[PDB]
RNA sequence: UUUUU
RNA sequence: UUUUU
RNA sequence: UUUUU
RNA sequence: UUUUU
RNA sequence: UUUUU
């Protein structure tokens, strides 16, 4: 049975692409504008 | 037989034709390497630091103690920029019992973190138990989605990087 | 035989020679993590929300 | 640890069972036990790592005798065999004696 | 450092023997995070090529 | 030499 | 170590 | 040749 | 070196 | 930190 189990474990698990990170929250599409408007 | 590791007949400099500026005596001088980064702030900021923040509390007791480890768990959960404002809390029992937030930032000399990358051991070792128990993680990570539960203990703003880590 | 995490050996801030800053009595220091964040609010101002608007 | 005391006997001992059962590298965390009666009294793992001058196995190879003769008397009782056999799936209950991540070559080893 | 390329194996010999007691690494390298910690000999800002050094 | 969870 | 619906 | 915080 | 809410 | 109708 000890090479049976081994055979479905590796048969469950196949392209799975670990990749640690998810996504970053932080977004900048566009700076800050700091700027004013008058008449 | 037995010698040591540096020896005279070593090249080196050569100002005067005789005398040598490297003196022999390095065999032991060995200081903690971590001590000697520019990245930290030196002994003297970290003291009036301690010193200059006691006063405008006005404690004068023994009390700071608490108070300095009510910051850094709150240093950890969010996170550490001169563009803070608002007040910041540690609590006890059930209630939110406050403080302001001012004080501690523009009382500090060089910037903020370049002050706590002192604090590495200790919110090292605070994480890990709390990780034992249960599975924790802070803000700072769970803003940027790591998988790996295990890599909890390399995530704050402020963490000093040593030759000790290892390669992961 | 046995022992605690924390040990006062272990490498701390050192201002004074002697006195050591961070008092090791955290071995009982467990807030629920959730109530400690900045992004909720406070105690204070829930109770303040509730209560102001019973009145209107 | 700050014990200052001959119990460090049983701590050394104490790990060198667990650095049997599991592997070793440098990215280990959590934490390692050693057991007495029924309890599972822990201890933290980080200070044997990172005091460690060059790597953890490169001084582990000092225990090879010990661990041998260990699993030896625990085989001669009961069917043992360690992790790191049992993770890659030996059939020769015989050859637990050769499963480490620490064993040091010798020329007194057989060519089997 | 169009000065300080005369001190190459002073440095050297220096991170050997404070690599041979304790794992050494300066922050030169850190910051660009070299795996292998046999190669701190050669992490420097100021390290003079020479005819003698390895293909590695 | 490192890299065996 | 994680990852087996 | 310079430019490596 | 700074810049991580 | 804000900004999700």
């Amino acid at each position: 049975a000890r090479e049976a189990i081994a055979q479905m474990k590796a048969a469950a698990l196949a392209g799975i692409n670990s990749r640690l990170f998810g996504l970053d929250g932080n977004i900048s599409t566009n700076s800050e504008n700091t700027e004013r408007h008058t008449a | 037989p037995r010698l040591q590791k540096i020896t005279k007949k070593m090249n080196l400099p050569t100002v005067g034709g005789k005398i040598i500026l490297s003196l022999d005596h390095l065999l032991e001088y060995k200081p903690n390497q971590v001590d000697l980064f520019n990245t930290r702030a030196t002994k003297t900021q970290f003291e009036s630091w301690y010193s200059a923040v006691k006063v405008e509390y006005d404690l004068n007791d023994e009390q700071m103690g608490v108070i300095m480890n009510g910051f850094m768990v709150w240093c950890i959960d969010n996170g550490t920029s001169p563009d803070v404002n608002g007040v910041w809390v540690m609590m006890d029992g059930e209630e939110q019992v406050e403080y302001p937030l001012k004080p501690i930032v523009e009382n500090a000399k060089p910037t903020l973190r370049q002050i706590m990358h002192h604090f590495s051991d200790a919110a090292e070792a605070y994480i890990e138990m709390r990780n034992s128990e249960s599975p924790y993680m802070p803000r700072y990570g769970l803003l940027r989605n790591l998988r790996d539960r295990e890599l909890a203990r390399y995530a704050f703003d402020f963490y000093e990087v040593t030759s000790k880590t290892p390669n992961r």
